[PDB]
RNA sequence: UUGAACAGAGAGCAUUUCCGGCAGCAGAGAUUUCAGCUGU
C-alpha cells in the first residue's frame, strides 16, 4: 500500500535518533505505531480532516518532546543532522496533503498558513506563495484570503507593487464586497502616510497624493452601485417605472451609507491632508447620482452631507482658536439652510447647537458660545 | 470458489473443488440418494459384487460360442440372479454386462420392496418403519434396512402382529378383529 | 497535448489541470472509451486547480447567455488570467480545452496565448467532467447543481422567450 | 515471576469506524515468506501466459483503404494522429488516425506516387497556418513532386485552398522524397538525386556521386544535415549538406530498399535490403554492420524507427511485419494477417505504441506495439502489478518452460516453410564450411557483421 | 547499512571455490548494489515491527522458571489471554487429535471414536460437527476453514465448511497422518500402507505414490521451508521425501526402535525426533548432523512439537514439557531435566505440566499466539506458554483477522500462484540455477569448435585414452583398469590402442626397472632397431 | 539574427559570501516565540 511507503519513509529519522542517542529502540516503536495508526487513517478510506488535524498534532508534540530531550540528554540545542528538521518536513507535508485532499477546509488552510509563516528562518517566501497561489485559486470567492495575502506581503515583507497587484486582481475577481474595496483604500492610505512620513524623516535628517484613493473611491462607487442594481430586482428587470425608481433610491441608501462608513473609517489617518481627502469624497458626494441628492430625496443625508461638510474644519478639540476662526463658515452655512429648506433647517439648527454642545476662567467663552449658538 | 473473472477461467481450467474424477459422477452418493441407503459403504459394498458378476461374465463370454461350459454358467449364473431378483429377466447374457448394477441391487432390498409392494409411502419412511420394528418376513422381525429380499421371499413381508399400522389399517376398513390383537 | 481544461457550469466556471494525456490514437478504444466512466482511472486524468463561482441568478443568467453566444465574459477572462499561465503568442502557446468552436475565437481574441482545442478528445474529456461532477469538485461548492440547473434552465428559456408575468 | 504474552488489542488490526480499510501489519522476514524462487517463478510464468492471451495486435483498418495498394506513407512528426498515404493510381490521402478517417483526398498524379512526406513550408513571404494547414508534398513518375496543404480540426482558433499549392517539375522521374527538419528544404531521388527549397521551381543543387539512379532517400533527425540514399547498384551513399556534397558510399551484395535513422543517437541508420534482413550500420565507421536483424523470408521493403529509438519495425515481402529490438539482433514480435499481402511501407507512430502498415492490397493497417499492452489509463495497483510482472519475465526470461512460450506465434504456412528450410540449408553450408575449414590452410573468419560489405569508397585506418 | 539484523535477512549464493567486459561490469556492480540496498531497506522495517514476542523470566534464583502452575499464568495475564486458554471436556469419543488451522483462527478435534468437530476456537462458533461411527485417526484442514480432509477408518474423506461429505479417497487406503502443503495445493497422506501419496487437491489429481518400502509409517512432519516431508519408520529411519523422486532425497539412521514424532522448525534448519527407545535427539536439517542427542528420557516421548520461535515441547505420556532454545548448536543448550548444583550452563526446562489421570494424544502450538494446544483422552486444552508464538505476523501471507472477502480472494489468488509439485527439492534457491552439469564457464562456440577439433583427433593423438605412464605402480595401472572395466568378449579398436598403449607403458617401466637396478647403462637405444626403421 | 532597457517566474545551475555559534539591549507577537546593532 501506501501507509507502508510513508511509515517506511520515516525510519531514517529515528535511525538518526537511535545514534544520537536521545530516544531508545522500545520507545522509537512506540511513536512509530502511533505513526502507523496515523498513517493508514490518513490514507485509507473514510478518512477526516480531523485525523489529519490530530497527526499535525501528534508529530508537533514528539518533535517538541524530541527538542526537550536534545537540550536535557546532550546539552545541545539541535544535534545539526538529519533529526532536527525532518518532522518539520513531515508536519509540512501532512499539511499539503490535508490541503490537496480537503481543500474546502479553511480552517485547515490557515492553520497551514499559520504554520508555515510561523515555522521561522527555516521556511520560504516561495514556499508560502506557492500555497497562497493555490488557495487563491481554488477560492476566488472568499476575499479575506486576498486581505491576509496583501497583509503578509506587506505587514510583514512590505513589497508595496505587489499589494497592489494583490487588491487589483482580487477586485478583478470580486468587485461587490466593499470589505475589498474599503481595505484598499486602507493600504493606500496606510501606504501615502508611509511614504510621507519618510518624507518627513528624510527632511530631518537632510506629486503623489491620496488621488489614487480617490480614483478607487470613484470606480468602488461605480462598480458597486451597477452590481447592486444588477443584483437586486434579479432575474429580469420585468417592472413598472415605479419599481424602477424605488430600487435606484434603495441603491442610493446603500452607497451613500457605505460610503458614511467610508468618512467613520477615512478620518483616522492624521499625518496627511484628512481635510482634503475628504473634501473629495464630500465633493463626490456633492454631484447627482440621477437621484437629486439635495434637490430630492436623500434629503435627509443632504442635510447629513452639510453636517459633515460644517464639521469637515469643525473637526477640533476643545481649544477653540480655529472655531473662533471659522465659526462664521458655520453660520453661513446655517443661514444658507435656513434660507432653502423648511423642516431640515430646524434639524440642522437643533443638530448644530446639540454639537455645539457636546463637541464644546474658559467657561467665559463657553457662555459667549452658548450665546453664539443661541 | 468465488466465480473466478475470465482471465483466472482461463488460466486455471482443470480446478474444481468439488467434483474430481475419482469420484465418477457422484454415483455413489447418488443411488444411495435415491434409494436412501443409510451407511456410506453399502454402494462400494454392492460394487464389488457387480465387479465380481462383471468380469465373471466378461470371462465367460470370451469362452468359444458353442461350447456348454460357456452356456451352461452363463445360465446358472443367469437363473441366480434372477432368482435373487437382481436381474429382471432372463432373456439375454448381455443383461450380464449391461442391466447388473449397483441400483439393481439396491432396488431389491427391503425398504423398497416395501414400497413397490404399497406397504409405506416412500422409501424413507420404510426405513423408518422397519427401524421401528414394525415389518416381519415369515416369522422373523427384521431390523435393518439392508436386507435383500429375494424372488421368493418377497411373499413373506407383512407386518408384525400387534402393531399399531396393521391396526390403523384394518380399523380404516372397519375389518378390525380384537380378537386375535389385531 | 491538452495542458488546461475549462468547464463551465450553473455555480461557475472550472479550470482543471490535465495530469496525464488520454490515447490520442486508440481514442475510439474499448478501454480508452471506458475509462471516462471509471472515476478511479478518470480522477488520474483530470484534476481541479480553479472553481470561481457565481455571484448569483442574475450573473448566471448573464454567463449563460454569454456563454450561449460564445462570449468571454468579465467572470471568465478574470478565471482564465488567473490560472492560464503567460504563454508566448508565436512559440508553444499554453494549451486550453473548451467545448465550443466558436467559443474558441473569443477565447484567443482576449487572450492570444491560448489555443482552444475542441476535437473529440477534449470533447470526451468534458463529458467526463460532466459525467461525474460533483466528485471531482473536491467538495468545495455551494448549492445543489440539480437546482442550480434546474433555475438556470427556466431562466434562460423565459429570457430567450420574452416571458410576460404582467 | 514476570510474565508478559502476546496482546493483540483488537483495534490495531480490525478497524473501529466501518467505512475504512482493515490494516496490514506486516512482517518482511523469509521465514515467513518462504518459496521465494518458486513463487516469483510462477509469476513469470503466469504472466507469460497472460501476454499470450493478451496479446491482440489489430487495432483497425484505416478508412475503406487505396485502391492500388499502398507504396508511400509518411507520418508528420509533429503531430500524433496525422498520416498520409499515397497508392500506386495516384490518389493519395491524409489521415486523422483517432476517428480513422481522412481529412482529405487528392488524385495526386497520373503515375505511381512513388514517394512523399510532410513540411512545415518556411517561405520567406508567407507565413502558413500551421495551426489550422498541414503540408504534405510527393513525388511520383510522371515527373512531378506536387506540395498540398490541408485543411486540419486540431484547434478552433479560427472562425479553404486545400489543393496544390505549387508544382515543381522535373526531366526525369522522380523515386524517393525526403523533407529537411528545418530551413524549407527537400530532397528527391530519381534517375538523379536533388536538392530542393519550397521557394524556388528549380533544384537547388544535384548530389550524384554517379550516373547511377537513386531509390531511397532520408534525412537525418537529429543532426539534421545528413542524407542517406540507396542506389540500385546495391549501394549506399552519404551525402553531407554543410559541404553540399556526398560523402561516402559502401556497395553490399543486394540493393537496399530502405533506410531509416535514429532518432536516438543521430549517426546510427538500419537499412532495410533485400537479403532478407536488416542491417544497423554506424554513420562514423561503415566498414561494419552493428547489428543485423536476420528474421525474415523474403525481400525486406521498409524498415522505421521507434521514437524512443530502442526497437526497429519491418515490413517485407512475405506478408509480415516484424518487431525487432536494437540490442538483439532476432525478432520479437510478428504481426500477420490472412487479408494483409506484400506489405511495402512501414512506419511507427509517434507515440512509440502504434504501428502502421500499408499494404499493397490496398489498405493502412494500426498494430499495437507491445501487442499485450492496453491503451486506457491505469490505476496505481495495476501500474505497479503492470511492470512488476515485466520485471519478472525479464529476469526469468529464459528458463525453459517459460522461453517456450513467450517464444511461440502461430506464423502462417508459407513464412512457416520457408523458415524451417532456410533452417536445413543454413546448417548445411556450416557444415560444409567447418568441412573444408578442417582441411584448408587459409581460411579466415568473417565476422556475420563484414559478411556483405563487398566494398567501401574512402578506406578506414 | 550497518544494520545489527542483517543475517537474517541475506540471501546466500554461489561460489566458485572479476571480468573485463565493461557493460556486463556495470550490469554486475549495479546488481551488488541493488541487492545491498534491498537487504538494508528490508532488514530496516525492525522498526516498525508492532508487537513483541512474551517471555517469563524469573527475577530471583528461588524461582525456576518451570515450576509456575497455569493457574499462576492465568492470574497473571490479561482476560483475554485466560479466555483463548480453553478447556474442552468430551469425555466419551476417544483420545483427541487436535489440528489448528495455519492462521490461530479455527481449530479441528478428531475424536478416535467418531467424532470430528471444526470451530472458531475464539469465537464460539462451531461450523461443523459430525460423528462419523467409525474410528477416525487424523485430521487437518486442507487451504481455508472450508475443506477438512479426515483419515477415518480406512478411506481419506474430504468434507466441506459445514461438514458435508464433498470426497472420498479411493486411493489413501489406511491414512493414519495426514498434512497439507499450502503453497503446493498438496495432501500428503501415510499410514499403515507403507506408501505415501500426495493428492493434488485444487485439480483433483493424485500426484505420486511413494514406496516407503519400510512397513507402516511412525511419525510424519512437514519442513515448512522447502515442503519436503520427513517420515519416521520402524526402523528408526527418518526418511525426507520429495513428490518428484520416488526415492528418499535422505535417509537418517535416527534412533533405536521406531520412531515416535517427528517435528521440524519453521526455518527449516532443525528437526526434533523422539524415538520409542526413550530418547530425543535434534538435528540439522541444511547439513544433517546431529546437534543434540538426549537419551535415557524417563519414559518414551510420545510427541514432539516445534513452536515459531523455537521452542521444544515434549510430551512423554500425561507431561509436557517445554524447553527454550533448544535448537542451538553449542552443547550448552542441550535439553536436560535438572541443573545438577545451579549450573547455569544447563537447559533445564522452561515449563512443563502434568495431564494428570491421562495421557495426551498430540501437542500442536497455536500459530500467532502464545498457546500450546494439547488433545489428551477427554478433550483439548490450551496452554499459556508466553515465549511460543510469533507475535508480529505478515497479513498478506496469512491473517488471524481475515475477513469473507479477504479469504475468497485470498483463496483465488493462492490458487493461482499455486506451485508445482515438482519444484520441492531439497532446497528452494535451486530453481533459477543452472544444471550442476553444464558447465559454468559459458562456451562462447570458439571453444565448441575447439571440442570438435579434439574430438576429430581422439583418434592418432589418444586423447580419449589414459596416458602413458610406467611409473604409477602397474598393479593399478589405469590402462589395465580400462580393460578390465570392459566386457572381454569385444573387441573394438578403442581397446586396440589401449592396449597398444599398455605394451607400451610396460616396456618404459621394462627399460626404467633395467636402469635402475644397473643391468644397462643409459640409453643405447638398440643400435640396429634404429637402423632397421624406416621399414 | 543580435542587442538594449523594462516587466517577471520559482521552474532550473552552482559556491566559500554570511547565517542556522554566545552574552548586553531595545522593538514586535501570544511565561514562551519572533524581529538589529557592540566582541567572540
Amino acid at each position: 500500500s501506501k501507509t507502508r511507503y510513508y511509515l517506511e519513509q520515516c525510519i531514517p529519522e529515528m535511525d538518526d535518533l537511535v545514534e544520537k542517542g536521545l530516544f531508545t529502540k522500545n520507545e522509537v516503536s512506540l511513536i512509530m505505531k502511533k505513526r502507523t495508526d496515523f498513517e493508514h487513517r490518513l490514507n485509507s478510506r473514510g478518512s477526516s480532516i480531523n485525523d489529519y488535524i490530530k497527526y499535525i498534532n501528534y508529530e508537533s508534540n514528539v518533535n517538541k518532546l524530541r527538542a526537550k530531550r536534545c537540550k536535557r540528554i546532550l546539552q545541545v540545542k539541535k544535534t545539526n543532522s538529519l533529526s532536527d528538521w525532518s518532522i518539520q518536513q513531515r508536519i509540512g507535508f501532512i499539511y499539503q496533503r490535508g490541503t490537496n485532499k480537503f481543500p474546502q477546509d479553511l480552517k485547515f488552510w490557515a492553520m497551514y498558513l499559520n504554520y508555515m509563516k510561523a515555522r521561522g528562518n527555516q521556511t520560504s517566501y516561495k514556499k508560502i506563495h506557492n500555497i497562497y497561489n493555490q488557495l487563491l485559486k481554488l477560492h476566488p470567492t472568499n476575499v479575506d484570503i486576498w486581505i491576509s495575502c496583501a497583509k503578509y506581503e506587506y505587514e510583514v515583507h512590505a513589497n508595496f507593487k505587489s499589494c497592489r497587484n494583490i487588491f487589483q486582481n482580487g477586485l478583478r475577481f470580486n468587485p461587490d464586497v466593499p470589505k475589498l474595496w474599503y481595505e484598499y483604500v486602507k493600504f493606500e492610505l496606510n501606504f501615502i502616510t508611509k511614504l510621507i512620513n519618510r518624507r518627513k524623516v528624510m527632511g530631518l535628517i537632510n506629486a503623489l497624493r491620496g488621488d489614487i484613493a480617490l480614483t478607487i473611491f470613484d470606480v468602488c462607487m461605480k462598480t458597486l452601485g451597477k452590481h447592486y442594481i444588477n443584483k437586486h430586482k434579479g432575474y429580469y428587470a420585468i417592472s413598472d417605472s415605479k419599481m424602477n425608481i424605488e430600487l435606484n433610491k434603495e441603491t442610493l441608501n446603500y452607497l451613500f451609507s457605505e460610503s458614511l462608513r467610508y468618512i467613520k473609517l477615512f478620518d483616522e489617518f492624521l499625518d496627511l491632508e484628512r481635510d482634503y481627502l475628504i473634501n473629495h469624497v464630500l465633493q463626490f458626494w456633492k454631484n447627482d447620482m440621477y437621484d437629486l441628492s439635495l434637490r430630492k430625496d436623500l434629503p435627509e443625508l443632504y442635510l447629513k452631507t452639510v453636517m459633515i461638510d460644517i464639521t469637515l474644519n469643525i473637526r477640533y478639540m476643545p481649544v477653540e482658536k480655529l472655531d473662533i476662526d471659522q465659526l462664521q463658515l458655520s453660520v453661513k452655512k446655517y443661514f444658507a439652510y435656513i434660507s432653502k429648506l423648511d423642516s431640515a433647517s430646524v434639524k440642522s439648527l437643533k443638530n448644530e447647537y446639540r454639537s455645539y454642545l457636546q463637541d464644546n476662567a474658559e467657561d467665559d467663552p463657553r457662555y459667549k458660545i452658548l450665546d453664539l449658538i443661541i | 470458489v468465488r466465480k473466478l473473472k475470465h482471465h483466472e477461467q482461463k488460466l486455471l481450467k482443470k480446478v474444481d473443488f468439488l467434483e474430481w474424477k475419482q469420484d465418477q459422477g457422484h454415483r455413489d452418493t447418488q443411488v444411495m440418494r435415491t434409494y436412501h441407503i443409510q451407511n456410506r459403504e453399502d454402494y462400494h459394498k454392492y460394487n464389488r459384487i457387480c465387479g465380481d458378476i462383471r468380469r465373471l461374465a466378461n470371462k465367460l463370454s470370451l469362452l468359444p460360442p458353442t461350447d456348454p461350459f460357456r452356456r451352461k454358467h452363463e445360465q446358472l449364473l443367469l437363473d441366480k440372479l434372477y432368482a435373487m431378483g437382481v436381474l429382471t429377466t432372463k432373456s439375454k447374457i448381455s443383461d450380464l454386462e449391461n442391466k447388473v448394477t449397483v441400483s439393481a441391487i439396491c432396488r431389491r432390498r427391503l425398504p423398497v420392496i416395501m414400497h413397490r409392494l404399497k406397504m409405506a409411502e416412500t422409501i424413507q419412511d420404510a426405513v423408518k418403519f422397519i427401524e421401528q420394528g414394525h415389518v416381519r418376513v415369515g416369522p422373523n422381525l427384521i431390523n435393518d434396512p439392508a436386507y435383500l429380499v429375494t424372488r421368493n421371499m418377497e411373499d413373506y413381508v407383512t407386518w408384525v402382529d400387534n402393531s399399531k399400522i396393521k391396526k390403523t389399517l384394518l380399523r380404516y376398513r372397519n375389518q378390525i378383529d380384537d380378537f386375535d390383537f389385531s | 497535448p491538452i495542458e488546461y481544461l475549462l468547464f463551465e457550469e450553473p455555480t461557475g466556471y472550472a479550470v482543471f489541470k490535465v495530469k496525464l494525456q488520454q490515447d490520442d490514437i486508440g481514442s475510439r478504444l474499448k478501454e480508452v472509451q471506458e475509462q471516462i466512466n471509471d472515476f478511479g482511472a478518470f480522477t488520474k486524468l483530470i484534476e481541479l486547480v480553479s472553481f470561481a463561482p457565481f455571484k448569483g441568478a442574475a450573473e448566471a443568467l448573464e454567463n449563460a447567455n454569454d456563454i450561449s453566444e460564445g462570449l468571454v465574459s468579465e467572470s471568465l477572462k478574470a478565471i482564465l488570467d488567473l490560472n492560464l499561465p503567460k504563454a508566448s503568442s508565436k512559440k508553444k502557446n499554453i494549451t486550453l480545452a473548451i467545448s465550443d468552436k466558436n467559443l474558441g475565437p473569443s477565447i484567443k481574441e482576449e487572450f492570444p496565448y491560448v489555443d482552444c482545442i475542441s476535437n473529440e478528445l477534449a470533447q470526451d474529456l468534458i463529458r467526463g467532467v460532466r459525467l461525474h461532477g460533483e466528485k471531482l469538485f473536491k467538495g468545495l461548492q455551494s448549492g445543489d447543481l440539480e437546482r442550480a440547473q434546474l433555475g438556470l434552465g427556466h431562466a434562460y428559456s423565459r429570457a430567450k422567450v420574452k416571458f410576460s408575468v404582467q | 515471576m514476570k510474565i508478559k504474552t502476546i496482546k493483540r488489542s483488537a483495534d490495531d488490526y480490525v478497524p473501529v469506524k466501518s467505512t475504512q480499510e482493515s490494516q496490514m501489519p506486516r512482517n518482511l522476514n523469509p521465514e515467513l515468506h518462504p518459496f521465494e524462487r518458486a513463487r516469483e517463478y510462477t509469476k513469470a510464468l503466469n504472466a507469460t501466459k497472460l501476454e499470450r492471451m493478451f496479446a491482440k495486435p489489430f487495432v483497425g483498418q484505416l478508412g475503406y483503404g487505396h485502391r492500388d495498394g499502398v507504396y508511400a506513407i509518411a507520418k508528420n512528426y509533429g503531430s500524433l494522429n496525422k498520416l498520409a498515404t499515397g497508392s500506386a493510381d495516384g490518389v493519395i490521402k491524409y489521415w486523422n488516425m483517432s476517428t480513422r478517417e481522412e481529412f482529405v483526398s487528392f488524385k495526386a498524379h497520373y503515375g505511381l506516387v512513388t514517394g512523399l512526406c510532410v513540411t512545415q513550408p518556411r517561405f520567406h513571404d508567407k507565413k502558413p497556418d500551421l495551426k489550422s494547414q498541414n503540408f504534405m508534398l510527393s513525388c511520383s513518375d510522371d515527373k512531378t513532386v506536387k506540395l498540398w496543404s490541408i485543411n486540419v480540426d486540431d484547434y478552433s482558433n479560427k472562425n479553404n485552398e486545400e489543393g496544390l499549392i505549387r508544382t515543381f517539375d522535373g526531366e526525369s522521374a522522380f523515386q524517393g522524397i525526403d523533407s529537411h527538419r528545418e530551413n524549407s528544404t527537400f530532397a528527391t531521388g530519381g534517375a538523379k538525386i536533388h536538392l530542393w527549397d519550397v521557394n524556388r521551381l528549380k533544384p537547388v543543387s544535384d548530389l550524384s556521386w554517379g550516373a547511377d539512379n537513386i531509390t531511397s532517400l532520408k534525412f537525418n533527425q537529429n543532426e539534421t544535415d545528413i542524407l542517406a540514399s540507396t542506389g540500385s547498384d546495391n549501394s549506399i551513399v552519404l551525402y553531407d549538406l554543410r559541404t553540399n556534397s556526398p560523402t561516402q558510399k559502401i556497395v553490399q551484395t543486394m540493393r537496399t530498399n530502405a533506410i531509416c535513422w535514429n532518432p536516438m543517437e543521430a549517426f546510427n541508420f538500419v537499412t532495410a535490403n533485400e537479403d532478407h534482413n536488416a542491417y544497423y550500420y554506424d554513420m562514423r565507421n561503415l566498414s561494419r554492420s552493428l547489428n543485423v536483424f536476420k528474421d525474415h523470408v523474403s525481400a525486406v521493403m521498409d524498415v522505421d524507427f521507434s521514437p524512443t529509438g530502442d526497437e526497429i519495425v519491418t515490413g517485407s515481402y512475405d506478408k509480415s511485419i516484424r518487431i525487432y529490438k536494437t540490442n538483439h539482433g532476432h525478432s520479437r514480435e510478428i504481426y500477420h494477417t490472412k487479408r494483409m499481402q506484400h506489405v511495402f511501407q512501414v512506419k511507427y507512430s509517434m507515440d512509440s505504441k502504434y504501428i502502421i502498415s500499408g499494404s499493397d492490397d490496398g489498405n493502412v493497417r494500426l498494430w499495437r506495439s507491445k501487442a499485450w499492452e492496453r491503451s486506457n489509463v491505469k490505476t496505481t495497483r495495476e501500474k505497479n502489478k503492470l511492470e512488476y510482472d515485466e520485471k519478472l519475465k525479464e529476469r526469468f526470461r529464459h528458463m525453459p518452460e517459460i522461453k517456450r512460450i513467450s517464444r511461440h506465434r502461430h506464423v502462417p504456412q508459407v513464412i512457416k516453410k520457408a523458415q524451417e528450410i532456410k533452417n536445413i540449408e543454413l546448417s548445411s553450408i556450416k557444415r560444409r564450411e567447418a568441412n573444408e575449414r578442417r582441411t584448408r590452410k587459409d581460411m579466415p573468419y568473417i565476422s556475420e557483421r563484414k559478411k556483405q560489405i563487398v566494398g567501401t569508397v574512402h578506406k578506414y585506418e | 547499512k550497518e544494520r545489527e539484523n542483517q543475517n537474517k535477512f541475506e540471501r546466500s549464493t554461489y561460489t566458485n571455490n572479476q571480468t573485463k567486459d565493461k557493460k556486463l561490469r556495470a550490469g554486475l556492480k549495479k546488481i551488488d548494489e541493488q541487492y545491498k540496498k534491498a537487504v538494508s531497506s528490508a532488514a530496516a522495517t525492525d522498526y516498525l515491527l508492532p508487537e513483541s514476542n512474551g517471555y517469563l523470566e524469573p527475577e530471583n534464583e528461588l524461582e525456576k522458571t518451570f515450576k509456575v502452575q497455569q493457574s499462576e499464568i492465568k492470574s497473571s495475564v490479561d482476560v483475554s489471554t485466560a479466555n483463548k486458554a480453553l478447556d474442552l471436556s468430551l469425555k466419551e469419543f476417544g483420545p483427541y487429535h487436535i489440528k489448528y488451522a495455519k492462521n490461530g483462527t479455527h481449530l479441528l478435534i478428531t475424536g478416535r471414536k467418531g467424532h470430528v468437530a471444526s470451530m472458531d476456537w475464539r469465537k464460539g462458533q462451531l461450523r461443523a460437527e459430525l460423528f462419523l461411527n467409525e474410528t477416525c485417526h487424523s485430521a487437518t484442514y486442507l487451504q481455508n476453514e472450508q475443506y477438512f480432509a479426515v483419515a477415518q477408518k480406512k478411506y481419506t474423506f474430504i468434507y466441506d465448511h459445514e461438514g458435508t461429505e464433498l470426497h472420498r479417497l479411493k486411493q489413501h487406503i489406511e491414512a493414519r497422518h495426514l498434512d497439507f502443503l499450502p503453497y503446493h495445493y498438496l495432501l500428503v497422506t501415510a499410514g499403515e500402507t507403507g506408501w505415501l501419496k500426495y493428492h493434488d487437491v485444487s485439480t483433483g489429481q493424485l500426484v505420486s505414490e511413494l514406496r516407503t518400502k519400510a512397513g507402516p509409517t511412525m511419525a510424519m512432519a512437514q519442513n515448512p521451508w522447502n515442503a519436503v516431508m520427513h517420515l519416521g519408520h520402524s526402523n528408526g529411519t527418518v526418511s525426507l521425501w520429495s513428490p518428484s523422486m520416488p526415492e528418499p532425497l535422505v535417509k537418517l539412521l535416527s534412533a533405536r526402535g521406531p520412531v515416535n514424532s517427528i517435528a521440524i522448525d519453521r526455518s527449516g534448519y532443525y528437526m526434533a525426533t523422539t524415538g520409542a527407545d526413550r530418547s530425543m535427539k535434534i538435528w540439522d536439517i541444511r547439513n544433517f548432523k546431529q546437534l543434540h542427542s538426549v537419551e535415557s528420557l524417563p519414559t518414551p516421548g510420545t510427541n514432539v512439537s516445534i513452536s515459531d520461535t523455537g521452542l521444544l515441547a515434549l510430551s512423554r505420556g500425561p507431561h509436557v514439557t517445554l524447553w527454550k532454545d533448544a535448537l542451538k548448536l553449542s552443547g550448552d543448550s542441550k535439553p536436560c531435566f535438572g541443573s545438577m548444583g545451579g549450573n547455569p550452563h544447563r537447559n533445564t526446562p522452561y515449563m512443563s505440566h502434568l495431564f494428570a489421570g491421562n495421557k495426551v494424544e498430540n501437542l500442536g502450538f497455536v500459530p500467532f499466539e502464545d498457546l500450546l494446544g494439547v488433545g489428551h483422552q477427554t478433550g483439548i486444552t490450551n496452554l499459556i506458554v508466553p515465549g511460543a508464538g510469533e507475535a508480529n505476523y505478515d497479513a498478506l501471507e496469512l491473517n488471524p483477522f481475515e475477513t469473507k472477502k479477504q479469504r475468497q480472494e485470498q483463496e483465488v489468488r493462492t490458487l493461482l500462484n499455486k506451485l508445482p509439485a515438482d519444484t520441492i527439492t531439497l532446497d528452494p534457491n535451486s530453481i533459477g540455477s543452472v544444471d550442476k552439469r553444464s558447465s559454468t564457464i559459458r562456451l562462447n562456440a570458439k571453444d565448441l569448435a575447439q571440442t570438435t577439433m579434439d574430438a576429430n583427433n581422439k583418434a592418432k593423438t589418444n586423447s580419449d585414452i589414459p596416458d602413458v605412464k610406467p611409473d604409477v605402480k602397474g598393479k593399478n595401472s589405469g590402462l589395465r583398469s580400462f580393460l578390465r572395466k570392459k566386457t572381454q568378449n569385444v573387441i573394438d579398436e578403442r581397446k586396440l590402442r589401449v592396449q597398444k598403449q599398455l605394451d607400451k607403458e610396460k616396456n618404459i617401466r621394462k627399460r626404467n626397472h633395467q636402469i635402475k637396478q644397473g643391468l644397462i647403462s643409459e640409453d643405447h637405444k638398440d643400435v640396429i632397431e634404429e637402423a632397421l626403421s624406416r621399414f
